[PDB]
């Protein structure tokens, strides 16, 4: 019926080419929520942008190059529109 | 009367140098910054064929002359001595210190700054100190050295959210001057920076 | 076959100190990378280098030669494997004060008028710098501090001068120093230098 | 019948323009003296040259230039020859 908040909790765990997303859904229940939007760059979070479903928990960030500094924003979404997003700060292993 | 000859002006230390020529007669001798407004002269009075003009300003160039009296017989002034004298260490330190944020590169600012005003001489390089922590004494911070014909210089791989601290101060042939007044920036965090 | 460090760059501080200063396109972010620096007289005949390393992006060459011209070249090592050295840069140090004395100082009379004599000198082997002035002292008397001698000041880029109205048949003594836009260098050893008698100089 | 010896004496009193000399002769009056000669100039005495009676013993040189380090020389001769000359170096008076 409404936009649904920002996730609880963001971890993130860099590798050397792939970078690891770990979160869980906003606190309040009763909003629903559709799914998922993640988007990724290096000093910016709309280079790239993948859409998952509400149900996911882990993510999977491939392809990244190597010993750089990326920007992760997670946001949740529904009919509505898209809610206020988290912001995450990674940098790659060289 | 006959003006003297032979005047030669040689700069002794940063703020002295001795005028001399050659010939009771007494000798007035009178100098003046070459590169001023002020169209006026100091000047001082002495019966041996040399003098030392001290108090003066480093790294400047003067014009000296010298006239010769007796007996209520003045002459003309003699021909003009060019002298520089020598440098010293910078007094004040280099001034707008400014540190702004590089776009569209966060983590990343771009430090610019201005010659001191008193650098007694020609800077040869920069000393820019700057750090994250509040209580480490300054030579413990990360220190950068710029070539004196920079006034900006970029830093990379700072970190989010956090408050920084910045010193700088300007090296000379003789020495290095007094560091500024630490300029506190702080980067800003991703919430903040994307609207 | 590991890359050299670039943006590699040698500031001049005093007269005796250089400060390189370099940065590396590989540093990440558990291993330490060390690098190596080498200086030299770009103009001399020994072709051999003096070297140091650090860890950090910058280092400092000490007890350098005056008014000197050196030559700088960054490399990195890490773990068995050697970069090439990167591009040279070049620094010049700062002018110092002269430290030893003006040479060969040589009084002679000057033909056919007496009473006056053309003093001949050459420069300083260690100056340190270009040489603004010449202070050339001579007294009559045996004495006398320095301070009360008869002073002529001579231009750097001359070697001679001239001195008149000397006295016949007395002996007077010469000093010479460098002065330099850093300073002023030691005096020289006294020259004694007689002038003739009529009866003999007849 | 020999040559003669150097003036026992020689006296300069230089003016602005002038130069006075006073002389006396040599030491030894058994040698026979004809007359003294007389030479000047700057910075040396060949420059100019007088010969005088040898009952002289002043002799005024004029039209000198002022403030100028001039050498006389003296010396006494006879048919035999000249001898040994007296140096003296004087200073003109300036103006």
């Amino acid at each position: 019926s409404q936009v649904p908040d920002q996730p609880s909790s963001l971890h993130v765990r860099p590798q050397t080419n792939c970078i690891i997303m770990s979160w869980t859904p906003p606190l309040n229940p009763n909003i629903v929520v559709r799914g998922y939007i993640i988007g990724y760059g290096v000093g910016s979070p709309y280079a790239e942008t993948v859409r998952v479903d509400s149900k996911q928990r882990y993510y999977s960030i491939e392809r990244l190059e190597s010993s750089s500094h990326y920007v992760i924003s997670l946001k949740a979404f529904n009919n509505a529109g898209e809610g206020v997003p988290l912001y995450e700060s990674a940098t790659t292993r060289g | 009367m006959l003006p003297p000859v032979g005047v030669q002006a040689v700069a002794l230390t940063h703020d002295a140098v001795r005028v001399s020529w050659a010939d009771v007669r007494l000798y007035t001798v009178r100098w003046r910054t070459s590169f001023s407004a002020s169209a006026k002269y100091k000047s001082e009075d002495t019966t041996s064929l040399s003098y030392t003009a001290t108090g003066l300003k480093p790294n400047t160039m003067y014009e000296f002359s010298v006239m010769v009296t007796k007996n209520r017989r003045s002459s003309t002034w003699s021909m003009t001595a060019h002298a520089t004298t020598y440098e010293a260490a910078p007094t004040s330190a280099p001034k707008d210190l400014t540190v702004i944020t590089r776009e569209g590169k966060p983590r990343a600012v771009i430090v610019s700054w201005q010659p001191p005003l008193e650098a007694n001489g020609k800077i040869t390089a920069y000393i820019l100190f700057y750090t994250l922590d509040k209580n480490i004494p300054i030579d413990d911070w990360i220190m950068e050295t710029i070539s004196g014909d920079r006034l900006t210089h970029q830093i990379m791989d700072l970190n989010l959210d956090t408050m920084y601290y910045f010193r700088i101060q300007a090296r000379n042939s003789k020495g290095v001057g007094p560091l500024s007044d630490p300029i506190l920036f702080r980067t800003l965090k991703l919430e903040v920076l994307f609207q």
